[PDB]
C-alpha cells in the first residue's frame, strides 16, 4: 500500500540523509552521529526530572546517568552486532559493530557536551558583567 | 554496625545480572 | 463516586460559610509542613490510596448492615464476590477436562439405570467462556451495585 | 490459650441466653402494641425460646446441635436425617422410574404429567421397592454392560 | 513438522482429504474397505497441525491421527 | 540455532517458542537426545550433589548475613527487648521517610527483621556468639564445596556409578535408614547433650573444652553397665535424658533433655531398621520376594510385579517421596505451633505464622506434584503386562468408581459446608443470630478427651491416658495439655467444625482433580489414545465437542488453584483463630466465624488497616510499608495472571502479526530484525504463565497481610504457663 | 562481631566453592 | 446509581455494536458491493489501524497507569 507518509518527497530526502542512510558514510561514523545526538537530548530528563534534580549535583547526576543508559543500549547493540550474519556493507557483522561502537562514543560525548552547556551556560553573556 | 558493601550490591543486582543477559544472548542466539 | 463526594457533594454550615464535603480534606504531611487538599486529590493518585481510602474505608457500610435494613446489600455483596468467583471456574478451564469427569459420573449413572436418554455432554468451548463472562461481569456489576447503594443509603 | 472445660448446658442455664431471649421478646412486645406485622410476634417468640430452652447452648447463648447420634438430641439432626432420606430417596426414585418407562428422549424435554405424577406418587413409598431390589442386585446393571474407557 | 498417520479402519469416505486446508492429504486405491481406497499423507511438511481432518473422520476412534511434533516456519502458519 | 542441544526438534524451531520450551524441557532429562538409562542415573547423582551444595549455600549465607549484620548477641542478652534482624538494607532509592522507618531505635542503618525463626533455631542449638554462626557459615561453605567435589568427581569415567548400584535398592534402604536417618539423629542426640542442654545450664561447651567436659557427672559409666536410670535422675547430677513429657511451664517449649532422649530412641529404631534388608551378608528381608508373597483373594495377584514397577520409573519413586515429603511438611506445621522447640519461639507470633503457612504452602505444593508425577509415570513408566492384575493395574480397572465417589464426597461435602455458613448469613442478616446451624464438634473434642483433655460432656472412653499411656511423662503431659496459655489441644467449637469441613471439601476437590488426572492420564472415552500424546500437550482440537485442557498436566494445573484455595482456607483459620488468641478476642472469634461476612469483616478487613496505611500521604511511611507495597504488588501479578488465563492464544498471534508487520515497515527500526520470528506463547504455555503469575500473586499477596498484620497488631506474647492439676 | 579479616576469609571459601561449582556445572553440561 | 446505571447500558450497547459490526462482515458482506470504497480501504490497511491503535494503548497504559505505580512507589519510599 502507498500512502501520502509512505511516499513524500522532502520526507524520502530527510531520511536518506539521516547518518544511519546517508550515502558514502562508513558505520563507524553513522554510529557516532546517531550516538551524539541521542546522548545530547537524552540528558534533559535525566538533569531535569531525576532525583536529585533540586540540589546542585543534579546536572552531574543526569550526565552518569545518561552514561549509564547508553552503556546498557550499546550491550544491546554490540551483541547484536555480533549476532547478525545477515547483509552486506553496513548490515555487516563488522559494520553493525562499527556502529555499536561509534554510537557509545557519540553518546557519552554527546552527554558530555550537552553537560557542559547546561553546567557552563551562563559563561555566553558573561562579556557583558 | 551497619555493614554494608554498597558496590557489591551494584556488582551483583545490576551488573552481572546485565552481563548474565548478555551472556545468555549469545547462548541462545548463536549459530 | 470518590470525586463527587470528595470534591462536590456535602453539606454546608450557615456559619462560616463552610462547605464540609462527604469527606473532607487529608492534610499532606511532605516536610512536615502540612499541606491541606480534598482527599480525592490527596489519596487517588496512586492505588493504594484507592485501596484503603475508597474501597477499605468505604466498604465499612455494606460489611456493617447485617442485622439493620441494609442487610440484603450485605448480603448481596457477599454473593457478588461469589459469583464472581465462581466465573473463574468456567474462564480458566477447558471442556475436555469436564466431559471426562463426566464419563465417570454417567458411569455411574449407567451402572444403577439413571442415566438419561438425553446424553449428559460437558458445555462447549464457545458456550463456557460465555457462561464464564456473564457469570464474571454478574458478580463484579452486582458487587459494585451493593458497595454503592450500602455506601449512600447509610450515610 | 483458655480451655472450656464446660463448652456447652443448657441453654436456660446460660445468662448470656437469658439476655438474649428477654431481648427477642421485647422487641416482639415492641411491635405487638404500636408495631409492624413480623415474623415473630409475641405468641412466637415464646414457642420459638419454649424450644431452646432445653437445648444445647454455648457461652454466646445460641443453640448447639449434637450430631453424634445421642437419643435425646435425635431430633438435631437423627430425625430430620430419616426425614430428608424419605423425601430425597422419593424424588430419585422417581426420577428413576420415568426414566425406565421414558418413550425416548422427547419424554425427558416435555414432562409427560400422568407419568411424571405417577412415578412421583410411586416414588413416595420408594423403600417398598428400592431394598428388595437392593438385595437382589436389580438396583444395578452387570459389568460387562457399562461402558468404560481404555486403562 | 507434524506426522498424519493413516490406520487401517479407514472406510475411504475422502472427509478428511476434503476437509485439509493444505492439501497435504490424498486418495490412494486400497483393498481393505469396500470403496477401494484409503487417505494418504504425502506432505505433511505442509501440515499446520489444525486437526480439520480429524474432525471430519466419522470412523469411531478415528482412522486418521494428527501428531504435533517439530515446528517449523510452514507448521507454525507464518507468513513472516 | 543450537540451543537447546539436548532437543534437536526445539533447535530447529526458527520462532521465539525455542527458546521457551528449551527452558522448559531442561530438566526432563528422560526425553533428550541420545539419553540412555546408565547415564540418566549418573547426571541426576550429580545434579543432586549440586542441589545439596545450593541448600548449603543458603544455610551459609544466612548464617553470614545474621554474624555480619544481625543483632544475635544483642538478642541473647535480651530476648524479648530486641527484634531479630535479617540482614541490613542498602536501597539507594530509598527516601529519608524510608531510611528512618526501616531504621530500629537507637540503630545503626536499616535493616530487615526475621522472621524465619533462626536466631531460635541457633539459640536453642547453643549457639551464643557470632563467631559460633560465623563458624558455621565457613563450615557449611566448605560442606557445599566437598559436595560440588562429590557430583564432579562422580561425573568423571572412572567413578560414574554403574546401573546397578542405582537399582540396588536393598543396600540403600540399610544406607540411608541406619546412616542417614539412624546415626544423624545419634548424632544430633550427641550435639544436644555435649553442647545444647549444658548452654541452657549456662555452661559454655565449644570445640576448646568439649573433650575435657563430662556432660554428666558420671560419664558413661552407668551407660556400658546397663545402669541408665542415673541419666534421668536429679540426685546424681543435671539430668540429660528424661521422659518429663509436656511442655516446659517456663518456656512453654519442648524439655531439653526430651528433645536428645527423643532422638536417642529413634536413632536406636532407624540403626536396627537398616537391618532389615538383605546386602552382600547372607541375612535380611529381599523386598521383592516381601511383595510377591502379599497376594490376596481379592487384590488380584496383590503386590507382585511392584518391585520391577518401582525400581524402574523414577517418576513412582518421585511421586512416593512427594507425597511423603508432603505428608511430613505437613505434620511439622501442625507439630510446630502445638509443641514447639524452640526457645522464644512461641512468643514470636509473626514468626510462629510465617513458619506453619510457609510449610504448609510447601507442603500444598509437594502434595500436588506427587499426583504429577504419579500421573507422568501412568504415561511415561506404567507397563500393563509386567503389572498385570496386581494392585496398580486394578486401581486403573475400578477407576470409574473412584473418580464419581470421589465427585460425590466433594459434592456432598460442597453442598452443605456451604449451605450452612449461608444458612448462618442469612439468619445474622436478619438479625436471628440464635437460629444459626452450629454443630458442635464432638468427635473431635472426643479425640482430645482420650489425651486428656477435660470436656465436660464428653467420655474417656478407654479410660483416659491414666489407662492408656501409663508412662513417665503423664504427668508433664497432662499438666500441659489442661493449662491455660497452652498451645495442646485448642478449645474448638462450631466455628472449627464448619472450616474443617471445608477443609475437608479442599482434601477431597484437590484428590479429585488429581487423581482424574493420574487415572485418565493414558486415556478416557474422549480420547482413548492420550498416552501417545503425553503428559502435557494443549488439545486435541475441536472436534468431538472439544477438547480444551484433555490431558494430564491440564489437572495439574487446576489442581493448583484448588491447593492454592485449600491451603489458603486452611492458614486463613490458623490465622484467625491465633490471632483471636493472641489479641485476647477468642468470643469474637467464636461468634464471628461461623458465617462468612464475619471472615470477610473480622478477619480480612479489620487486619488490613496496619497493612494499607504502610504508606500514606496523612502519616508517611513506616516499617510496614515494604509490605503494603508487596500487597499491591501481589494483587498486581495475580490479575495479571487472569489475563493468560482467560485470554487465549489466538488473539494474541494476531494481534503479534500487526506488529511484525509494523516493524517491517517503519524506517530506522526496519533495519533492526529479530534473529528469532516472534510468536504468542504456546497453549500449554500460557497456562503455565498464568499459572505462575497466579500463584506468585497469591502467595506475595498472603504473605504481606499475615507478616504486616501479625507484627503489627499481635508481635509478642507471654508463653510462660502455669501447669495443670 | 565478624572482623574485616573474616569477610575476607569468607569470601575466599567462596570463591572456592564457585571453582567447584563451575567444575560441577561444566560437567553437567 | 442514575449515574452507575447508564453507565452499564450504554457501555454493553457498545460492545454489541462491534459485535454486530463482526456479524456484518462474516454473514452480511460482499466484496462485489465494496470494491476500494471506504468499507474495502478500511480492510486493506487493517495491519496499519490495529499496530497504531496497539501502540497508542501502550503509550497510555504506560504513561497513565504507570503514573500511580510511580507515585505508590515514591510514596513507599518515603
Ligand atoms: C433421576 C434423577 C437422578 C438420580 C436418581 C441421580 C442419582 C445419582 N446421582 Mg445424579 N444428576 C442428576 C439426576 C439424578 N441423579 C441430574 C439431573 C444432574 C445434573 C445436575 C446430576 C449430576 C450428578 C453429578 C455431578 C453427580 C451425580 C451423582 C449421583 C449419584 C449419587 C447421589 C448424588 O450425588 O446426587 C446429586 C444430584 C445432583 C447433583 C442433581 C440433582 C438435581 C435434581 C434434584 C435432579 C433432577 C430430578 C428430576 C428432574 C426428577 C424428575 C422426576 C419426574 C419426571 C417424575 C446417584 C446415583 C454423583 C455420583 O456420580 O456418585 C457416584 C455425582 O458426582 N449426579
Ligand atoms: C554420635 C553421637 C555422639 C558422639 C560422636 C559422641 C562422642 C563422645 N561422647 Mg557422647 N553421648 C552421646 C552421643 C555422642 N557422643 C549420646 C546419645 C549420649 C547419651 C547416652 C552421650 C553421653 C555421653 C556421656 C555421659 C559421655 C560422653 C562422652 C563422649 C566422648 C568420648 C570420650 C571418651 O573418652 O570415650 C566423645 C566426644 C564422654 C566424655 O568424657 O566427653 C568428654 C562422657 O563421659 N557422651
Ligand atoms: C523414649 C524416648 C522419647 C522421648 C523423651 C520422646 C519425646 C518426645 N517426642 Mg518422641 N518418639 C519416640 C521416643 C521419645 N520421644 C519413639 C520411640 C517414637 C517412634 C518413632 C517417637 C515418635 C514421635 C513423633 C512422631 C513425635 C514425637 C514427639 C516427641 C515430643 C513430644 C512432646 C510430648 O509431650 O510427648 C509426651 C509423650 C507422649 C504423649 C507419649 C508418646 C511419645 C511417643 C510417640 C512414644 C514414645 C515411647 C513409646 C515407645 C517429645 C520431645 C513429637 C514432636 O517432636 O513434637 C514437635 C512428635 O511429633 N515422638
Ligand atoms: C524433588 C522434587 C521434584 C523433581 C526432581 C521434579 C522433576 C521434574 N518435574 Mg516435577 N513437580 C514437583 C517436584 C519435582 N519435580 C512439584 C513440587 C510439582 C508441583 C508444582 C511438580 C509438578 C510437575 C509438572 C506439572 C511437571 C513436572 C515436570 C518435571 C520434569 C521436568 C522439569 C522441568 O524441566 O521444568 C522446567 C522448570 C521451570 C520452567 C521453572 C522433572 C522430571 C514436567 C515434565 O516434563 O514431566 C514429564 C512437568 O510437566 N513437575
Ligand atoms: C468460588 C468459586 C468456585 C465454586 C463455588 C466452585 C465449585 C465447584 N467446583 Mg470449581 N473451580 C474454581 C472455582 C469454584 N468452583 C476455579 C477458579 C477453578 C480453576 C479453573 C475450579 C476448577 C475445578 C475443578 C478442576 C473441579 C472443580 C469442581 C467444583 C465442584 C466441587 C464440589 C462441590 O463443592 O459441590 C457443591 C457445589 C458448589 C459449592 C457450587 C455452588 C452451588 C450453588 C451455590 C447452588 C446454586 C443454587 C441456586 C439457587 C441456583 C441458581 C439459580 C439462579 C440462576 C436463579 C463445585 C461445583 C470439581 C467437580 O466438578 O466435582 C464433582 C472439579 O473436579 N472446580
Ligand atoms: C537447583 C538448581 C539447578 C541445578 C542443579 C540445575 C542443573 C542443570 N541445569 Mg538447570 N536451570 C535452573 C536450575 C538448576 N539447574 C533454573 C532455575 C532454570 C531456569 C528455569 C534452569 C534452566 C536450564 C536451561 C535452559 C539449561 C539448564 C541445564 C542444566 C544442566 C547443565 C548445567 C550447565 O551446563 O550450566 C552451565 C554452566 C554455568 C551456568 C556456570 C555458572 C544441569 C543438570 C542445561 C542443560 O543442557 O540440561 C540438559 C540447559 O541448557 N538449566
Ligand atoms: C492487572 C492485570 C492486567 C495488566 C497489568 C494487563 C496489561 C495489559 N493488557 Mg491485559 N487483560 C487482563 C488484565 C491485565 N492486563 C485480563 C484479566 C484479561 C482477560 C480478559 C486481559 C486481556 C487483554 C486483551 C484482550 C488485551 C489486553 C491488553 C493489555 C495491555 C494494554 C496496553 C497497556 O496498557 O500498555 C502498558 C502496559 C501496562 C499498563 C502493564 C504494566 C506496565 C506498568 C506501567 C508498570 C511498568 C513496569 C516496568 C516496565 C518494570 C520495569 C497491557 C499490557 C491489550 C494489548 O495487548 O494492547 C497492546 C489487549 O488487546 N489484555
Ligand atoms: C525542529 C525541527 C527539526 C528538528 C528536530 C529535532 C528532534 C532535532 C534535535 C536535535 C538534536 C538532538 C541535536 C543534537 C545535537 C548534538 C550535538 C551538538 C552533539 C555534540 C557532541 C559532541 C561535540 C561530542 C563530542 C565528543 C566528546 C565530548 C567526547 C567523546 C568524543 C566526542 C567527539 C563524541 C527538524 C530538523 C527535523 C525539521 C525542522 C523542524
Ligand atoms: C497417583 C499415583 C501415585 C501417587 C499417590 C499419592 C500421591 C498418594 C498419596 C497418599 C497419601 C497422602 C497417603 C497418606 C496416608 C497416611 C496415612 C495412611 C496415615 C495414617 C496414620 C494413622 C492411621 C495413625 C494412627 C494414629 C493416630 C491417628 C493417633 C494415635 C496414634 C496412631 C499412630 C495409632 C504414585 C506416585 C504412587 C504412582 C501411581 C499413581
Ligand atoms: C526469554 C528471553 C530471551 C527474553 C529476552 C527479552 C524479551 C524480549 C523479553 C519480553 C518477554 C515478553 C513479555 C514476551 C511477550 C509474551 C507474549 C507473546 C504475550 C502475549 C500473550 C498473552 C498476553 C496471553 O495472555 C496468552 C495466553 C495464552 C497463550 C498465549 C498468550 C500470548 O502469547
Ligand atoms: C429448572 C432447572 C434449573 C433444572 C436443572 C437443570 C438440570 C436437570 C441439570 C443442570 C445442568 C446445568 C444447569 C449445568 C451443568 C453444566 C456443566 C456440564 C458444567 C461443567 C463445566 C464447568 C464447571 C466448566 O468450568 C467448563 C469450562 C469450559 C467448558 C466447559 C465447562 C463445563 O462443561
Ligand atoms: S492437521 Fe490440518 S493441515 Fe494437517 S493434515 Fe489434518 S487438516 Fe490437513
Ligand atoms: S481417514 Fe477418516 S475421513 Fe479420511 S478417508 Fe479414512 S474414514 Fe474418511
Amino acid at each position: 500500500l502507498l500512502t501520502p507518509v509512505n511516499n513524500s518527497t522532502a520526507i524520502r530526502w530527510f531520511i536518506d540523509n539521516l547518518p544511519i542512510n546517508r550515502v558514502g558514510m562508513d558505520e563507524f561514523t553513522r554510529g557516532l552521529e546517531i550516538g551524539m545526538a541521542h546522548g545530547y537530548w537524552l540528558i534533559g530528563p535525566f538533569a531535569l526530572l531525576g532525583p536529585l534534580r533540586n540540589t546542585e549535583l543534579g546536572l552531574v547526576a543526569g550526565l552518569v546517568s545518561t552514561i549509564g543508559l547508553l552503556l546498557i543500549s550499546t550491550i544491546g547493540l554490540s551483541g547484536y552486532a555480533s549476532l547478525v550474519e545477515d547483509v552486506p556493507t553496513e548490515f555487516d557483522r563488522k559494520g553493525w559493530s562499527r556502529l555499536a561502537g561509534g554510537f557509545l562514543v557519540g553518546g557519552v560525548g554527546g552527554a558530555i557536551f550537552a553537560f557542559a552547556i547546561l553546567q557552563f551556560f551562563p559563561l555566553v553573556s558573561a562579556i557583558a558583567r | 554496625s551497619y555493614n554494608v558493601f554498597p558496590a557489591l550490591v551494584i556488582i551483583t543486582t545490576l551488573v552481572v545480572p546485565f552481563m548474565a543477559a548478555a551472556a545468555l544472548l549469545f547462548i541462545i542466539e548463536r549459530d | 463516586s470518590w470525586k463527587m463526594q470528595s470534591d462536590v457533594w456535602g453539606t454546608v454550615d450557615r456559619s462560616t460559610g463552610a462547605v464540609n464535603h462527604i469527606i473532607g480534606n487529608t492534610d499532606v504531611l511532605l516536610g512536615g509542613q502540612t499541606v491541606a487538599l480534598s482527599q480525592y486529590a490527596a489519596s487517588s493518585i496512586n492505588i493504594n490510596g484507592w485501596l484503603r481510602d475508597f474501597l477499605w474505608a468505604q466498604s465499612s457500610a455494606v460489611i456493617n448492615s447485617y442485622g439493620g435494613p441494609l442487610s440484603a446489600y450485605g448480603l448481596m455483596f457477599l454473593g457478588a464476590h461469589f459469583i464472581w468467583a465462581f466465573s473463574l471456574m468456567f474462564l480458566f478451564s477447558g471442556r475436555g477436562y469436564w466431559q471426562e469427569l463426566i464419563e465417570s459420573i454417567v458411569w455411574a449413572h449407567n451402572k444403577l439405570k439413571v442415566a438419561p436418554a438425553i446424553q449428559p455432554r460437558a458445555l462447549s468451548i464457545t458456550q463456557g467462556r460465555a457462561v464464564g463472562v456473564a457469570h464474571y461481569l454478574l458478580g463484579g456489576i452486582a458487587t459494585t451495585w451493593a458497595f454503592f447503594l450500602a455506601r449512600f443509603l447509610a450515610l | 490459650q483458655t480451655q472450656v472445660k464446660d463448652p456447652l448446658k443448657l441453654c436456660k442455664d446460660v445468662p448470656a441466653y437469658q439476655e438474649l431471649k428477654t431481648q427477642r421478646l421485647e422487641a416482639a412486645q415492641k411491635a405487638q402494641a404500636d408495631g409492624k406485622p413480623v415474623t415473630f410476634n409475641e405468641a412466637g417468640t415464646k414457642q420459638k425460646f419454649e424450644r431452646y430452652d432445653t437445648a444445647y447452648c454455648g457461652q454466646d447463648g445460641y443453640p448447639h446441635l449434637i450430631t453424634s447420634g445421642q437419643l435425646d438430641r435425635a431430633g438435631d439432626f437423627l430425625i430430620p436425617s430419616v426425614l430428608f432420606l424419605w423425601i430425597a430417596g422419593a424424588l430419585g426414585w422417581a426420577g428413576r422410574l420415568y426414566l425406565a418407562e421414558s418413550k425416548g428422549p422427547e419424554d425427558e424435554i416435555i414432562i409427560d404429567l400422568p407419568k411424571a405424577i405417577k412415578c412421583l406418587l410411586l416414588g413416595l413409598i420408594w423403600p417398598v421397592q428400592a431394598i428388595p431390589e437392593l438385595i437382589s442386585g436389580k438396583i444395578r446393571v452387570p459389568e460387562d454392560r457399562v461402558t468404560i474407557s481404555p486403562r | 513438522s507434524h506426522s498424519v498417520k493413516i490406520y487401517d479402519t479407514c472406510i475411504g469416505c475422502t472427509q478428511c482429504v476434503r476437509a485439509c486446508p493444505l492439501d497435504v492429504l490424498e486418495m490412494v486405491p486400497w483393498d481393505g474397505n469396500k470403496a477401494g481406497t484409503i487417505a494418504s499423507s504425502p506432505r505433511t511438511e505442509d501440515c499446520v497441525g489444525c486437526k480439520r481432518c480429524e474432525t471430519a473422520c466419522p470412523t469411531d476412534f478415528l482412522s486418521i491421527r494428527v501428531y504435533l511434533g517439530a515446528e517449523t516456519t510452514r507448521s507454525m502458519g507464518l507468513a513472516y | 540455532t543450537r540451543f537447546p542441544k539436548f532437543s534437536q526438534d526445539l533447535a530447529q524451531d526458527p520462532t521465539t517458542r525455542r527458546i521457551w520450551y528449551g527452558i522448559a524441557t531442561a530438566h526432563d532429562f528422560e526425553s533428550h537426545d541420545g539419553m540412555t538409562e546408565e547415564s540418566l542415573y549418573q547426571k541426576l547423582f550429580a545434579t543432586h550433589f549440586g542441589h545439596l551444595a545450593i541448600i548449603f549455600l543458603w544455610s551459609s549465607g544466612n548464617l553470614f548475613h545474621i554474624a555480619w549484620q544481625g543483632n544475635f548477641e544483642q538478642w541473647v542478652s535480651n530476648p524479648t527487648g530486641v527484634v531479630p534482624i535479617a540482614h541490613a538494607i542498602w536501597d539507594p532509592h530509598f527516601g529519608k521517610g524510608a531510611v528512618e522507618a526501616f531504621t530500629p531505635e537507637g540503630g545503626a542503618g536499616p535493616v530487615n527483621a526475621a522472621y524465619s525463626g533462626l536466631y531460635y533455631l541457633y539459640y536453642t542449638l547453643g549457639m551464643r556468639f557470632n563467631s559460633d554462626l560465623y563458624q558455621g557459615s565457613i563450615f557449611l561453605m566448605v560442606l557445599a564445596t566437598v559436595f560440588l567435589i562429590a557430583g564432579w568427581l562422580h561425573l568423571q569415567p572412572r567413578f560414574r556409578p554403574s546401573l546397578a548400584w542405582f537399582k540396588n535398592a536393598e543396600s540403600r534402604l540399610n544406607h540411608h535408614l541406619s546412616a542417614l536417618f539412624g546415626v544423624s539423629s545419634l548424632a544430633f542426640a550427641g550435639h544436644m547433650i555435649h553442647v545444647a542442654i549444658p548452654a541452657a545450664r549456662g555452661q559454655r561447651v565449644d570445640w576448646s573444652n568439649f573433650l575435657n567436659t563430662l556432660p554428666h557427672p558420671a560419664g558413661l559409666a552407668p551407660f556400658f553397665t546397663g545402669n541408665w536410670g542415673v541419666y534421668a535422675d536429679p540426685q546424681a547430677g543435671p539430668p540429660i535424658l528424661t521422659f518429663i513429657g509436656g511442655l516446659n511451664p517456663a518456656t512453654g517449649t519442648l524439655w531439653l533433655t526430651d528433645i536428645a532422649h527423643h532422638h536417642l530412641a529413634i536413632a536406636v529404631i532407624f540403626i536396627i531398621a537398616g537391618h532389615m534388608y538383605r546386602t552382600n551378608f547372607g541375612i535380611g528381608h529381599s523386598i521383592k520376594e516381601i511383595l510377591d508373597a502379599h497376594k490376596g483373594p481379592l487384590t488380584g495377584e496383590g503386590h507382585r510385579g511392584l518391585y520391577d514397577t518401582i525400581n524402574n520409573s523414577l517418576h513412582f519413586q518421585l511421586g512416593l517421596a512427594l507425597a511423603s515429603l508432603g505428608v511430613v511438611t505437613s505434620l511439622v506445621a501442625q507439630h510446630t505451633y502445638a509443641l514447639p522447640a524452640y526457645f522464644y519461639m512461641p512468643q514470636d507470633h509473626t514468626t510462629m505464622a510465617a513458619l506453619y503457612t510457609h510449610h504448609q504452602y510447601i507442603a500444598g505444593f509437594l502434595m500436588v506434584g506427587a499426583f504429577a508425577h504419579g500421573a507422568i509415570f501412568f504415561v511415561r513408566d506404567y507397563d500393563p503386562k509386567a503389572n498385570e492384575n496386581n494392585v496398580l493395574a486394578r486401581m486403573l480397572e475400578h477407576k470409574e468408581a473412584l473418580i464419581s465417589h470421589l465427585s460425590w464426597v466433594s459434592l456432598f461435602l460442597g453442598f452443605h459446608t456451604l449451605g450452612l455458613y449461608v444458612h448462618n448469613d442469612v439468619m445474622l442478616a436478619f438479625g436471628r443470630p440464635e437460629d444459626q446451624l452450629l454443630i458442635e464438634p464432638v468427635f473431635a473434642q472426643f479425640v482430645q478427651v482420650q489425651s486428656g483433655k477435660i470436656i465436660e460432656g464428653i467420655p474417656a472412653l478407654f479410660g483416659g491416658p491414666g489407662v492408656t499411656a501409663p508412662g513417665e511423662f503423664l504427668t508433664g503431659w497432662l499438666g500441659s495439655v489442661n493449662a491455660n496459655n497452652s498451645p495442646i489441644f485448642l478449645p474448638i467449637g462450631p466455628g472449627d467444625f464448619l472450616v474443617h469441613h471445608a477443609i475437608a471439601l479442599g482434601l477431597h476437590t484437590t484428590t479429585l482433580i488429581l487423581v482424574k488426572g493420574a487415572l485418565d492420564a493414558r486415556g478416557s472415552k474422549l480420547m482413548p489414545d492420550k498416552k501417545d500424546f503425553g503428559f502435557a500437550f494443549p488439545c486435541d482440537g475441536p472436534g468431538r465437542g472439544g477438547t480444551c485442557d484433555i490431558s494430564a498436566w491440564d489437572a495439574f494445573y487446576l489442581a493448583v488453584f484448588w491447593m492454592l484455595n485449600t491451603i489458603g482456607w486452611v492458614t486463613f483459620y490458623w490465622h484467625w483463630k491465633w490471632i483471636s488468641i493472641w489479641g485476647d478476642n477468642v468470643a469474637q472469634f467464636n461468634a464471628s466465624s461461623t458465617y462468612l461476612m464475619g471472615w470477610l469483616r473480622d478477619y480480612l478487613w479489620a487486619n488490613s488497616a496496619p497493612l494499607i496505611g504502610g504508606y500514606s500521604p496523612s502519616g508517611g511511611t513506616n516499617a510496614l510499608s515494604v509490605w503494603a507495597w508487596m500487597f499491591l504488588f501481589g494483587h498486581l501479578v495475580w490479575a495479571t495472571g487472569f489475563m493468560f488465563l482467560i485470554a487465549w492464544r489466538g488473539y494474541w498471534q494476531e494481534l503479534i502479526e500487526t506488529l511484525v508487520w509494523a516493524h517491517e515497515r517503519t524506517p530506522l527500526a526496519n533495519l533492526v530484525r529479530w534473529k528469532d520470528k516472534p510468536v504468542a506463547m504456546s497453549i500449554v504455555q500460557g497456562r503455565l504463565v498464568g499459572l505462575a503469575h497466579f500463584t506468585i500473586g497469591y502467595i506475595l499477596t498472603y504473605a504481606a497481610f499475615l507478616i504486616a498484620s501479625t507484627a503489627a497488631l499481635y508481635p509478642n506474647g507471654p508463653a510462660a504457663f502455669t501447669p495443670a492439676i | 562481631v565478624v572482623s574485616g579479616a573474616q569477610v575476607a576469609i569468607a569470601f575466599v571459601v567462596a570463591l572456592i566453592a564457585g571453582i567447584a561449582a563451575l567444575l560441577l556445572s561444566t560437567a553437567l553440561g | 446509581s442514575l449515574f452507575t446505571h447508564h453507565m452499564w447500558i450504554g457501555g454493553f450497547l457498545i460492545v454489541g455494536a462491534g459485535a454486530h459490526a463482526a456479524i456484518f462482515m462474516v454473514r452480511d458482506y460482499d466484496p462485489v458491493t465494496n470494491q476500494n470504497n471506504l468499507l474495502d480501504r478500511v480492510l486493506r490497511h487493517r495491519d496499519a489501524i490495529i499496530s497504531h491503535l496497539n501502540w497508542v494503548t501502550l503509550f497510555l497504559g504506560f504513561h497513565s497507569f504507570g503514573l500511580y505505580v510511580h507515585n505508590d512507589t515514591m510514596q513507599a519510599l518515603g
